[PDB]
Parts: structure tokens; sequence; C-alpha cells
């Protein structure tokens, strides 16, 4: 996923960073891209998003519950967005885990007005807004052909290969045993995502707290695999 | 093992007992016992015992140490004289010789104020310098010169780590939380041990804390003896003050050896390498001469327009514009647009002269003294343009020399203990003219002529302006820059008793407390005297709402440094100008979000002086994030002082004291557009 990091890297890192090519160029996208994969989970999402805190502001709205845990406000919230990211725009808008439409009319008119109110109706474009969801499919095709004019990303179904590269990188900051071998897990899963393999690193840490012990021994592995292999 | 032999061992008092005992306890001293020496009990009665003392003495003051004690501790090692890299030596002498001689010598140092902690203070100096871990000892041996021959005793190899490392946290924290008379020492023994060793930019700044003359005597023949050369002139003439450039230039004026420090040092080359590379570099376009020279109307956005023609910068389109564009304008706006000419040329000295010849001696008063006040701006070692003002100067009651006299004046404080232009003040003061920037820029041409003095001076000049500043009580205005003048004068003083000089003979009624606070607030630029913040707690709540504006006003002056503290609960207050005290405490910093985030509630206000008073601050401290409040300031009113302080913003935008002066007499804005032709001429913008 080097050239689709480095596309979302070069894509939105181009405003306001390495400026010499963006403005005299004749270009500004002020619309960012749209993220979606069928792991999800934001850890491949969340690991896009972290390659532009290096030099900006972050401003990170997981899902829709702080606006459908009440009475139906609307989208004020959304005009509220607005006028942070109009009179303070450094921040990418940074929206995952979007479960919005999964009342709905009223989600097809704040999709309509961050959608109107998105594209700089009152400026030259004014903030980056990059979204992440699960399933692109859900979504309305409004915010397909006035939203999105430069580009948006798929992840493609590795099968084998970036279940590996996924694997290697949950248990990068764990500790994995020399008997504990790839094939067998990457080969013994059957269609399971980020998410099922952070569970298995749940239970791989999570038993491991259980005994109170740093190490997890091949049988305290499968032992530990029947953790969440019970509660899954 | 188990205590079961040699647990009894203390119990009997034969001296062969202890003399082979307490050995025994030196071998097995490198981890102290097998516990945490639970022994005490039991041997603490052998404190009445009396050959091989001094051994019961290291094991007395080995478990009283190991234990719990803060003064019986070190009296073993004080009667010891200690006698007879490794893991038994780094605890007994690196943590039990650290903590030991720490409480030592705090316990002496503030018991007793003799040379056994002297002696010890220097063999722990020693084996701290074979331990070789900075800072820590450092730190703890800082408050016990002594000082003086640790670090010039310790200072042989190690360059970078004693100078950055305990220059670095030791000045912070010597300006911090240290007393004045510390940094002294700091200063001149950082004077030693930096005039030993090489990168003397750091010794520059002991010349800025300093303030000494033969400092940049001795660092002009080491900087000569190393031959960049024009930038070190450079960031040399901006670190150096008003006193020791002109001792500077009158003893390299007398020799100096090479002629190019006469050449550099005292005119024409902290500007001469600056603009052509300012012209070359940078390329500014002309859709701000013509966007932001295009919103600007009715004759005072037109005075914004002469801050725009003064403060733009490449191009010159707006300064060549035609004419009648100073006919149109107003009369002291006149002495702004005249003045303005004098910012945009400070540089190109001999064309100076030819520019603004067409403007001098002049139809209108205002075109030729605003034009004396651009001959005073343009350069500051000139110093020809004086005669054809100096001799008109004499009014005696109204005439257009006294404006000369504020832009001649104003003029050539900016460019200057002189002794000739203050017996010519005499007659200036002597003179009491009614219009305010007279004594306006008198004191404060005269402050800027005596800041950065020694330790400053109570002379009939200032008493001078003291006696006839209370001669007259009317126009408390002159009661309001008068004092500025008084206070730039106290400026430079390290020890001064001028605070308590002025508590005796400046106090009176609220027409001379203003000049109280004022030289309490000059007194008091900032070191570590907490008491004074406390101080400024509890006079804080004073009924006067003034001496609550500059009292209140020299937090930004004091606490500069530490700027973790000084946001404060100032906004929170409800009184007159607090808001205010703390926008001004904003100042021109690198301005953070945190900074900002003050301004996003500082920026919405109802009151003219206060929306009127943060784009000040506001654009100051910002110098795609610069407009967008700009922006913010059309939808909040789209009067006139907040449209031609919003666009002046935008051109704000695009401890010396010379960056302290111009708005601590900034303050007081709040009147008539009068003192609006010397708000354009502040010198602080870089």
């Amino acid at each position: 996923l080097d050239n689709q990091i480095q596309e979302i890297k070069e894509s939105v890192e181009l405003p306001l960073t390495h400026p010499e090519y963006y403005e005299e160029m004749g270009i500004k996208p002020p619309k960012g891209v749209i993220l979606y994969g069928p792991p999800g989970t934001g850890k491949t999402l969340l690991a896009k998003a972290v390659a532009n805190q290096t030099s900006a502001t972050f401003l990170r709205v997981v899902g829709s519950e702080l606006i459908q845990k009440y009475l139906g406000d609307g989208p004020k919230l959304v005009r509220e967005l607005f006028r942070v990211a109009e009179e303070h725009a450094p921040s990418i808008v940074f929206i995952d885990e979007i479960d919005a439409i999964g009342g709905e009319r009223e989600i097809q008119r704040t999709m309509l007005e961050l959608l109107n109110q998105l594209d700089g109706f009152d400026s030259r474009g004014d903030v980056k807004v990059i979204m992440a969801t699960n399933r692109i499919e859900t979504l309305d095709p409004a915010l397909i052909r006035p939203g999105r004019i430069d580009r948006k990303i798929e992840f493609p179904l590795p099968d084998e290969k970036t279940k590996k590269r996924i694997f290697q990188i949950h248990t990068s900051r764990m500790t994995l045993a020399d008997d504990v071998t790839l094939d067998d897990l990457i080969m013994a899963k059957d269609d399971l995502s980020g998410a099922d393999i952070k569970a298995i690193c749940t239970e791989a840490g999570l038993m491991a707290l259980r005994e109170r012990r740093m190490k997890v021994t091949n049988e305290d592995f499968k032992k530990s695999k029947e953790n969440v292999l019970y509660k899954k | 093992r188990d205590k079961a032999p040699v647990q009894p061992q203390q119990s009997p008092a034969a001296a062969p007992g202890g003399t082979d005992e307490k050995p025994s306890g030196k071998e097995r001293r490198d981890a102290g016992d097998k516990d945490k020496e639970q022994e005490l009990s039991e041997e603490d009665k052998q404190l009445q015992d009396e050959l091989y003392r001094p051994a019961l003495e290291e094991l007395r003051r080995q478990i009283r140490s190991s234990t719990t004690s803060m003064t019986s501790v070190p009296k073993p090692l004080k009667f010891l004289r200690p006698h007879y890299n490794k893991r038994f030596a780094a605890d007994i002498i690196s943590v039990l010789a650290m903590t030991m001689s720490g409480e030592r010598e705090c316990l002496k140092y503030r018991l007793v104020g003799a040379g056994e902690v002297a002696k010890e203070w220097q063999e722990l100096d020693d084996a701290e310098k074979v331990q070789r871990e900075p800072l820590l000892t450092l730190v703890k041996e800082i408050v016990p010169l002594l000082m003086e021959i640790e670090q010039v005793d310790m200072l042989e190899k190690d360059i970078d780590e004693n100078a950055y490392a305990k220059v670095c946290l030791y000045l912070t924290s010597c300006v911090n939380y240290v007393p004045e008379p510390e940094n002294s020492a700091l200063l001149r023994c950082a004077l030693g041990v930096f005039r030993k060793f090489s990168r003397f930019p750091e010794a520059l700044r002991l010349a800025l804390m300093l303030n000494d003359m033969e400092l940049v005597e001795d660092i002009f023949t080491s900087c000569k003896d190393v031959v960049m050369l024009g930038r070190h002139g450079v960031f040399l003439e901006l670190s150096e003050d008003v006193e020791e450039y002109e001792d500077l230039t009158e003893i390299m004026s007398n020799v100096q050896l090479n002629s190019n420090f006469l050449a550099l040092a005292r005119e024409l080359d902290i500007m001469e390498p600056k603009v052509p590379d300012d012209i070359y570099k940078t390329h500014l376009e002309n859709n701000r001469f013509g966007g932001s020279g295009s919103q600007v109307d009715s004759a005072r956005m037109n005075l914004a327009s002469s801050f725009v023609n003064g403060f733009v910068n490449q191009d010159k389109l707006l300064t060549d514009d035609g004419n009648k564009w100073l006919y149109k304008n107003k009369d002291h706006g006149m002495l702004s647009a005249a003045a303005s000419l004098g910012m945009i040329l400070l540089w190109d000295v001999d064309g100076g002269l030819t520019q603004i010849d067409k403007y001098l001696y002049s139809s209108e008063d205002y075109i030729k003294s605003g034009a004396l006040l651009a001959c005073g701006i343009v350069n500051s070692g000139v110093r020809n343009e004086c005669d054809p003002a100096l001799a008109l100067l004499s009014d005696y009651v109204l005439h257009n020399s006294n404006t000369m006299r504020l832009g001649s004046i104003f003029g050539l404080g900016l460019a200057y203990n002189r002794e000739d232009v203050l017996t010519l003040l005499l007659p200036v003061m002597g003179d009491s003219k009614s219009s305010m920037e007279v004594a306006g820029v008198t004191a404060l041409a005269c402050g800027m002529i005596a800041v950065g003095s020694c330790n400053g001076d109570v002379t009939s000049t200032i008493l001078q302006t003291i006696m006839e500043k209370s001669e007259t009580e009317l126009k408390d205005t002159y009661a309001r820059w008068l004092p500025l003048g008084l206070g730039l004068n106290h400026l430079g003083k390290g020890e001064a008793i001028e605070a308590i000089l002025a508590a005796l003979e400046v106090v009176s009624e609220p027409f001379r407390s203003f000049a109280n606070t004022l030289v309490d607030v000059c007194a008091y630029a900032g070191s570590g005297n907490v008491l004074k913040v406390q101080q400024l707690l509890h006079i804080c709540s004073e009924h006067f709402d003034s001496k609550e504006k500059e009292e209140d006003k020299d937090k930004k002056e004091k606490k500069d440094k530490d700027k973790k503290e000084a946001p404060a609960d100032m906004g929170a207050h409800q009184g007159v100008a607090v808001l205010g005290i703390a926008l001004i405490a904003m100042g021109e910093e690198i301005g953070a979000e945190m900074a900002l985030r003050t301004f996003g509630h500082l920026l919405r206000y109802g009151e003219p002086t206060l929306r009127r008073a943060v784009p000040l601050a506001l654009a100051l401290i910002s110098v795609s994030h610069d407009a967008d409040p700009e922006v913010s300031y059309n939808s909040i009113f789209a009067a006139r002082l907040a449209a031609m302080l919003r666009q002046l913003a935008q051109y704000h935008a695009k401890k010396g004291t010379l960056t302290l002066c111009p708005y601590h007499s900034d303050r007081q804005l709040m009147s008539q557009v009068a003192v609006a032709g010397l708000l354009t001429v502040l010198v602080s913008f870089l």
C-alpha cells in the first residue's frame, strides 16, 4: 500500500505543505479524498490518517453517535464545523466509521448541507475533508459527483499477502514467539478482516494479561486463541 | 549470610574487635548490609565510646546517613577528615556525599554566615569531576566566589556540556528562579570560561546581560583575531545597546587598528546588506498596493494609506503614485505622511536628502516639520540634519520649530548621555508648549538617550523635569508621558535605589502616583522577585484604574521569558482595561494556538477602544492564517477607528529597549488624532 499511501500523502499533503508546486500550479482541489476498505476498523485508515499528523492539525470525529444521541437538532453542528473550519483551517477534517445512514431524511439534508457547504461556497476552497467509512455502497450518490472530483481510493482484497502484512503490523508492537508461524494463520482464516485479527491480538495480549505474563507459548497461544475464538 | 556470627560483634568494646570488624564492614559496605541497616537500635549506645576512632566515625556516618538525619550525619565527616570509578566509591561518594554534602552545605549555608565545608566542597567537586555526570552536582552546588573557582577549576576539557548544559539550564533557571546577585557571578565567571573558549556570540549575550564596555573590545580584538564578519556586525549592532556602541565608537574611533569596525560598527552596515538583498530575494506583488491601497477613503483610511506607504515594505509604486495625496490629507496626517517618506527610506542615505529635500522648508508647516521628522527616521548616524532644525528651534510660544522640535527632537532621539542635545533641551522643557508631544518627544527622546545607563541616574535632567513636571498641574497626559521618559532613564539599573528615591520625592495626590507606579514598573524589569508578584496581586485591587493598567501591564515585561505562566485569568476580570492588559501582554510573540485562542474571545468586543486595541497585538503576534482574522473583523464591523486599525493591522502583519519603548508609549492611544501623528513613527517594527 505504498502507492496508496503516497497518493493520499501527495494528494492531501499538497496544500499548506510544499507550497511552491501547489499555488503556482493553479490546481487547488480543496475537497480531500474518500477512504474505504473491506477490513475497515480504522486500523489502516488510522495508519493513513496518522501519516498526515506530522505537520498539520488533526480533527477526529468517529461516527455520527454525537448527533443521533439526542433530539434531532440536525446540521447545526455541521455548520459549527463550517465556522470552525472557516475561521480555523489547518485542520484536515477526518471522519471515521461513517454509520449515519446505517431521521434518515434529515441525513440527506445534512448530507446536502455538508456537500453544498463543503465546496467552498464563499471562498476559493477552505478546508480539506477526508472521509473514511466501512462500506461505500450504502452511501447516497449525492456525495460522488458534486463532492468527489479529485480522487477516491479502493482497498484491494489480498486473501493472503496483506493478511500476512496486517498480521506483521498488528504484531509489530507485540511480541511473537519463534514457533508461532504465519502460514497456518493467514491460511486457516477464511475471509477474516482486520477486526478479527485485532481480536486474536486482543486475546493474545488480554489472555497474556490473564496469567500476568508477557510471553505467550504456542500452547498458550492456542489456549489464548480459545478466548475470542469462543467469544466471537 | 545470616547475622548470627556477625551481629553480636558490636556488643564487645575491645579495640581489636573494632579495628578488624570495621574493615569487614568496609568489605561488606559495597551494598551497605544484607538489609536496610536495622542495627541502629543496638549500635546507637556506642555513641559515647571513643585508636582507629575515625573508622567508627565512618561507620557512624554510614548508618546515620543510611537511615535518617538532617544535621548529625556530616558531623563524623567534618570530624573525620576523609582518608584511607567503583561501586563502593559511587555509593559512599556519589549519593552519600551528594546528599550528605548537599545537606551540610545547605544547613551551614543557612545556619552560619568555615574552611571545612570549603575543603569538603572542593573534594566533592573533584570527585564529581571524576564522576562526570553534569548539571546535577552542578545544580546542587549552585547555592554554595565559590562558583567562580568551581567553574574555572572544572572547565578543562568539556566545553559544550558545561557551556551548553550548565549555561543553558543555569542561565534560564538563573534569570527565572535565582536572584540577581548570583547572575553577576554567572556573567563574570562565564566571561572567564567563555573568554578561554571559542564561539564568541555566547559572550556577546554575556555583553547583552552585562552591558560592559571591555567585553566588546576583547570580542573585537578576538573577533578581529578570527576572520560571518558582516553578519556578526549585524546581530552585534542588534545586540548592543545605546551606550556601548557610542563608547565602542569612541574607543574604536581612538584606535581599532583596522578602520573596518569604524566602517561597520557605527552606521550604514546593518542596513547595507539587507535592503539590496531584500529587493533581490523577495518579490511582493502589486495587488496589495492596489487592493489594500484601494479600500482606503474618508481621510482616515487615507491615514491608513500613509501607513500603507511607510509600512508597506521591493515595489515602491504607492510611494511615487502621482501627487495631491498629501494635499487631500489633514495636518497631523500631514505629519504622518511627511514621515512616511522617512519610513520608506531607512536606506539610501544619499537618496534621502534628494527625496525629502522637496518637502523641506516648504510652504506648509507640517510638511517641513514632518520632513525633518523623516530626516530623523531615515538614519541614526548621519547627524548632519541637526543644524538646519536645531538652529530654527527657539520659538518660546507656539511657532513651527516646536513641531520641528517634535520631529527633530524625536527623530534625533531615534538618531541617538550626550551633553549638547539636553542642554538644547533645557529651553525645550523650559518652554512648556501646550502641545503634549513637545514634552512627549522630549521625555521619550532623552529617555532613549538615557536607556541602558549605568544603574540609572538621579541627575538634574530628570530631577528638573520632575520639578517642572509638578510645576503645572494641567493636561495629565503630561503626567502620563513624562513618567515614560523618567522610567526610560531608570532603565539599565541593576541595583538602583531610585524606586525609594522616587518613593520619597515623586509622591503626591494621584497626579504623580502614576509617575510613582511608572518608576515601579520600569524599575522592576524582571528577575526572580516574586515578592513584587504578590505585591502585584495586592495592589492590583487598587481603586485607581490607571496604575492597574500600567502596573498590571508590567507583566509582559517581567515574565517575558517564562511565557508558560503568562496566560492568566486577566480576561475573566470585569474592570475597565484588564482585558486590554492581557491583550497587550500577548505582544509580538510567535503566537502559538493558545494566544490566538485568547484572541478568539478578545477579538469580539463592543467598546471601540478594545475592539480598536485588539488588532494591534493581533497583527503584532503574527508577523493562510494572517488575513483570516482580518476577514473576521470585516464580519465584526461590516467604526472608523476599527477600520483604520484593522487595515493598519493588515500592514502590521506585512530585552531590547528599542522594541519595548514604542508601544509602552503607545498605551495612550485613547485620545485625539494628534497622538496618532506620533503613532506612525514607532521604531519597534523590524
